[PDB]
Formats: C-alpha cells, structure tokens, sequence
RNA sequence: AACGCAAGUUUGAAACUCAAAGGAAUUGACGGGGGCCCGCACAAGCGGUGGAACAUGUGGUUUAAUUCGAUGAUACGCGAGGAACCUUACCAAGGCUUAAAUGCAGACUGCGAUUUGGAAACAGAUCUCAGUUUACAAGGUGCUGCAUGGUUGUCGUCAGCUCGUGCCGUGAGGUGUCAGGUUAAGUCCUAUAACGAGCGCAACCCCUGUUGUUAGUUGCCAGCGAGGAACUCUAACAAGACUGCCAGUGCAAACUGUGAGGAAGGUGGGGAUGUCAAAUCAUCACGGCCCUUACGCCUUGGGCUACACACGUGCUACAAUGGCCGGUACAGAGAGCAGCCACUGGGUGACCAGGAGCGAAUCUAUAAAGCCGGUCACAGUUCGGAUCGGAGUCUGCAACUCGACUCCGUGAAGCUGGAAUCGCUAGUAAUCGGAUAUCAGCCAUGAUCCGGUGAA
C-alpha cells in the first residue's frame, strides 16, 4: 500500500462527493446514520447489484437516490415493492424520506458492478481465470480506454499470497484530469478473504 | 556539484555608511540580533576613542589577513575575499576570551597591533614549513 | 473494542440521563457513582475505539481518512498550502 | 619391482563414500577494476548531542499486576492526539450463568420517589417502552501478520520498469532501452534492425510572489462636509515566465552573459511515491486452533507512575551583546453555549460574586524579542532552578498512591562538556512569542501550525 486513491486526491477537482449535506459541526449521528442507511440498503437489496446511494440530507427530509444495476426488481409492481423498503428504512431512520430511483447507462462501466460481479464469480468458485477476462472484454467492448484489475493473495487455494496485474491500455493515475473511477469490493471465500480492485479510465474531463 | 554561488548581495549601514561595518557586525550577530550587536560595536568603537576613526580599527583588521593557509597539509592561497572573512572571525572569536567586563570592553583588542596576530603569525610559520610542496 | 466494554458507554451514557436536576441541586451526594460526567469517554460510534477521536466528525483517525479517501464526508478534500 | 649417493623417477590397486563433479555461454548481484554523473555526502561556516539538573520512551531488576506490540537505517516525546474512577485490555476480593448488549423464537399487561443489607455490583419492601420461564444464538484486546484482505514505512521523488510487431542467437536470451551531445530526469536531437506503445518524469492541481475587471456587509477612512466607492482587504474571473528579447556556439536539441520586468531560466514551497516471508489477527473484517461455570460478564481497591543501573528523544541553565524593577510600541493564524469574558466589587496572587456582547470580517480573548532610563561590575553571584516545609484556589463523588496553578520560605548539581555523532544552502539556520488537537482538570518541555527579529 503505497499508493493513494485514485478518487481520494480529486475532490476539488473533476471527482465530486457521494453524500451532500452542510452541517456546521454537527456531523455525528448525522454521520452514523449515513453509514447505515448504505450497508441496510446494500444488505437489503443485493441482487440487484446497487452501484451506489446518492443521500442528500437536507432540512426535514433525508433524499436517498439510489443507482442500482437492476432497477425493475426494485420498483417492481405498483411500488408495493418499493413501499417495505422504504417504511424499513424510514423506521430505521425515523424522518421523511424520499428515495429516487435512477437507470444505468452501459452497466460494465462502474467500477464498482466489475468488481462485485467478479467477486461472486470468484465465491461461487468457477475458475478464476474466466472471470477477469470476461470483465477486461465487456468492458473494452465500449469506450473507457482504460481498465486495470488487480487481485489479491490467496488464489486457486494456494498456501502464500500472489498478486496478477491483468492490466491493458492506458490508465494514468498520475493525471488529476482523468476520470479514473475505483471501487474496492472483495470476495469473502473459504480459502480466506480475497481482495479486488477495478480502475476504469474513460476519458480527460475539460 | 554546488554548480553556483550568489554571495549573498548586502546593504550598508546608517553610521559610517561602510560595507565592512555591516559583514562585521552580522559575524558579530547572536540569535539573529542585529541591533544589539550594532549598539556593542558603537559602543566598542566609541571606548577606542582614547588612542582615530574606525579607519584605526580597519588597519587592526589588516594585521589578521593571512596570505597562505594550510588545506598531506598542502599549502596555498585563500581567496582575495576570504580573507576579510577569516580577518573577522579571528578577531571576534579572540575577543570573547579576554576578561573584561562587557564586550565593549574586552573588543578593545584593535590597539592590540594580542591573540589575534598570534593567529597569523602561527598560521605563516606552519605555511612556511610545509614550502615544499 | 469489545461489545461489552462498548455497550458500558452507552450504559453510562443511559444512566447519565436522570439526576440532571439533582447533581445541579460538596455534600447531599449519595449517587450510584455513574451518573457523573467524568466517567463519558468518547469513542468512534462506528467501531468504538479510543485513542484517537474529533468532536467535529465523533470518529476515530483511521475511519476517518479512509471514508475521506472514499468520499463519504462532503467537504473534506486533500490541504495543501 | 626397476633405476638413483640421496632427494626421488617410472609402473600402479583395492576396500569405502556421493549423486553428482565438469566445459561454454546468458540474466542478475558484487569488487578495496576502469569511465561518466547526482545527493548538507564530503570540504568551509553556524547551531547542537554526548558533561549538569529536570519530562516522557525503552531495556534491566523487583511486584499480586507492573496490559500488548516495534525493539538498525524503516523502534525508542512511537501506537497513545490527555492513566485519580472512567480509558483498562492486568492484579486481590465480593456477585452471574442461554448471558452484562443485540436478534429471535411461545406467554402475561398498560421511565420515576420512598426503606433495609452493603465498598459498589446486586438482593429484600411501599408505590406506580417495562418486567419473567423454556430450549437458541451469543462472547473472547485468546494463538499464529510465516494462511490473509485492507493500510503504511524503506530504497525513493531516485529514474528507472515493461509490452506488441519485426530481425539475431540451437537455447537461456539479445535489439528497441546501446553510441555522441543535453539537464532534475528513459526530458529531448544526431545517426543506428529496429518501428511503436504503456507505467513512471513533466504537464494537468494548492498556497505565496504583481496588475485589471466584477462588489463594497459586519473590509477600510483619501477629498468636501458632519458620511464615502480611490486604496488595503476579502473571492470569482483574467493577464503575466514561453530562454520568449539581445549577443556569441552548434544539422539539432541546448547551455554561457546582457537588457526589460514583481518575478526568473521547473519564482519558491507542498499533495502527488513507477525486494526486505518489514508493522499491525489490539482501528476493522477474516481461513484454522482453544475456553464456554469459562481465558466469557457487572463492580470496589490497586496497578499501567514500581527503581540499585543503562541508551534514545527533549526543555532550562552554566551569564553580564545578562537579570531585575519602570516607560514605550509592532502581528499572524486559529478558537469561542462541552464556551470566549468587556465592566464593577473582595483578595499580594491563583481565583470568587454580580453582570453586558457574541453561535461569529460585528463581541471577547491585553504578545515576547525590540526601544529608552537606573542598578548589579564577576563569583556558585541580584545567574540557574532541582529538592523539601507550611498556608490557599480550580475541576471532579473522590487530589495519599498519582492533577494544575498561586503563595512565603531555600538556593543542590552546574563557570562550555572525552573519543564519537547530528541538522542546515535564504526569511534557511538561530532565537522569541502566540494558537489548535484530544477537554471536568491535566503531566503540553510531546505533536500540528502561525507570526517577529534575522545570519556565515
């Protein structure tokens, strides 16, 4: 680990915030409630493959717009699907809430969906060789010039840990103007814990 | 591999209106205090009013210039420069071991042309051995 | 970090909502010894670690820089100056 | 056995033991081999450490316990950026077993004040989201970072590390990446079985260094007057530095000087960082093993401060370019209802009571060094600050183990420190002061910053 996060030294720069809310030092339970709502939503609904939880908590009311890779199982018929989740949600966070439902724009290019879906790959336990390449080609199908996966120790139930590259193209991570995305998801096997990261370059921005 | 120098360009001084007087005074300096050390040169140059000017203390100053220093213990010329550097330091270096009662005081050792030219003195008689080489 | 040693400050932090209006009424102090705010101290509210701790965010160092890394509190950026 | 004076020459086995010895060439590594370069690396200069007293860290020795980890560079003022209880994970003793918290499973309904046993935890009574059985989990800062994920230090802000196609070599491999110039650089030109590409460098980002526009609230006070839109200022957009201008060298990059300019030749400083089975199973998660009348859990008291010795990191003093009583100025950033305090009264003082303003360009929080004047006129001193006795203030249930401050006593070691070693090339070192973070108080001399004076 000697390397900074791709999207943690460009917050003033192209790469904006998850969460929008201004409280002045009042980020506490206002904190600790934004950190559960996205691991009961990621819990709650994991088959649809969540992307991520766009929460602006705003006055009286807490929006939690959610981009999924599946949005018709979420909204489902009538949007009695939706209402279980939200009085869950709601009664776990007792406010008003509203929730926002957005559509996924070519899903092999998040950064995030490439990496769980390798790592149920990986824990469903197919071969581990099909499954980063099956990603590298759906992914350069399209444009994103760039796209890098790393995987961690432990593999094929070997005894010491080895890391692959399994890189090509072009990812310049050391140009604040990139677009360079990055999720880390891992998949939690029976041989221990192995870790992927997934970086995505589409393009310079401006 | 320094590849440079810039020699630190300087500015005179009120009094005298001098440029050896400001290098004197910021070898003379403590702590980063400048105006202190001016007060105690003013003082030092007004206490060698008994007997000149401080032309007496710039002609002092000339007596601790060497010519050749010793840097197989090779001997050779300083610099044109240099020596009104090793001048100064040898002189206010000198000046703090004599047992006086304030540095005004014991700076007195410019009528001593007295521990400052024994410097130059040595140094000429450990240059003027090693001639050989 | 353990459970029990984290739930003994939301105990205290519990206890320590009575009595508000009888420690505020040197002597005529017969208390359970809890209800005092001497004995509060802060943890992360996430994982509960002390040793380490900002009023401003109420977590811990680690977590942090990694959600501040994997932006998760708006406004926090890289300082450079 | 033959030859020779001898030293010795010629001929010449076996038992036993190993799965290897050996030649050529390739990549790396190394050399007290060569060549070309870089870095406060050395040479020069300044300030230190090692000498003295104090504060924390660690080793070592004792303790019922002195919680755990790193113990070269990359540990030792580190995790820990607040040990009286709490933190606390350790020790001694009182109280618990499906649990001190969390999901569940099947019943029985609509928090407080009083009283006893107590060191508390907990038991026994009044009274008015909570209380109780059964089988379930649960839990561990328990053991291995040599099973791991993630997250770091180091080489190293050094310039290196590879790939595609094509050619050479039987092959490992070689070329491109070599040779000559260029500088911070695998940053670029020249030719060359090489042609291109990726990571890295640079650029793209933040602050500071000038000017213009946009706007004057709670910046600010120049002209009239008794209220102003010019400046500082704030924060948005722009210009400005491109060796571009002028001189010489060169096919070329590119250096050596001058002129203009606020600036120079990456203006300066930062975020960026392409083997050591290295640190953490004590931020967190996790594969395997172990305990569950428990290595699990609630309490009181104690320990983490123990002390014959050592190494590391710091502060102060060893003095009169200094101390003291006095007058007189000059800031910045940051913080403030988990509070900052104007003003008045009591007290030498810490502080106490009353009481405005302010949730913030509005209100509060009073700098030192520096300047002027008098003293001391050289030594254990009018330097020094450890140690000890008495009397007070603040926090907190609690100040003995173990808080801070004030106050009246007192003046111990220390008069420039041994080989050996450390940092620094410009607003730098050195020195002085202020603020923030953990916050009931505090060990704060630690850590992160800012401002002043300012070198060789």
């Amino acid at each position: 680990g000697q390397k900074t996060n791709p999207i943690g030294n460009r917050l003033g720069i192209i790469r904006g915030w998850d969460s929008n809310w201004y409280g002045g030092n009042d980020y506490g339970d206002k904190l600790a409630e934004d950190h559960k709502i996205r691991k009961y939503i990621h819990a709650r609904l994991s088959k649809a493959s969540v992307s991520k939880v766009i929460i602006e908590r705003t006055l009286k009311l807490v929006t939690v717009t959610i981009t999924t890779a599946r949005p018709g199982i979420i909204i489902g018929k009538g949007g009695q699907e939706v209402d279980k989740l939200k009085e869950e949600l709601k009664k776990v966070t007792d406010k008003e809430v509203q929730i926002n439902i957005f559509e996924i724009k070519r899903p092999e290019l998040d950064a995030y969906l490439v990496a769980t879906s390798i790592a149920r790959q990986i824990e469903s336990r197919i071969s581990y060789r099909r499954a980063i390449k099956m990603a590298i080609a759906a992914s350069m199908r399209m444009n994103a010039e760039g796209i890098k996966v790393l995987i961690s120790g432990r593999l094929n139930g070997a005894e010491m840990a080895r890391s692959e590259g399994f890189k090509e193209g072009r990812i310049p991570l050391s140009t604040f103007r990139a677009d360079i995305d990055y999720a880390l998801a891992e998949a939690h096997t029976t041989y221990g814990r192995m870790g992927i990261k997934v970086w995505i370059m589409k393009g310079e921005v401006y | 591999r320094k590849r440079a120098a810039k020699k630190r360009p300087l500015l005179p001084d009120p009094r005298f209106n001098d440029q050896l007087v400001t290098r004197f005074v910021n070898n003379l300096m403590w702590d980063g205090k400048k105006s202190t050390a001016f007060k105690v040169f003013y003082d030092a140059i007004d206490i060698i009013e008994t007997k000149t000017s401080l032309e007496i203390w710039k002609d002092a100053l000339t007596n601790v210039m060497p010519h050749v220093e010793v840097r197989f213990q090779i001997p050779m010329q300083i610099r044109p420069d240099r020596k009104i550097s090793m001048a100064m330091k040898w002189l206010i270096l000198y000046a703090r071991r004599r047992n006086e009662k304030s540095m005004a005081q014991r700076l007195a050792s410019e009528c001593l042309a007295g521990a400052a030219v024994k410097k130059r003195m040595d140094t000429h008689k450990m240059a003027e051995a090693n001639k050989a080489f | 970090a353990k459970e029990s040693m984290k739930a003994r400050e939301v105990k205290r932090e519990k206890t320590v909502a009575k009595y508000a209006e009888k420690r505020k009424a040197e002597g005529l102090q017969r208390l359970p010894k809890n209800a005092s705010p001497v004995r509060l101290h802060n943890r992360c509210k996430l994982t509960g670690r002390p040793r380490g701790y900002i009023r401003q965010f109420g977590i811990s160092r680690v977590t942090f820089r990694e959600m501040a890394n994997n932006g998760l509190i708006p406004g926090v950026k890289k300082a450079s100056w």
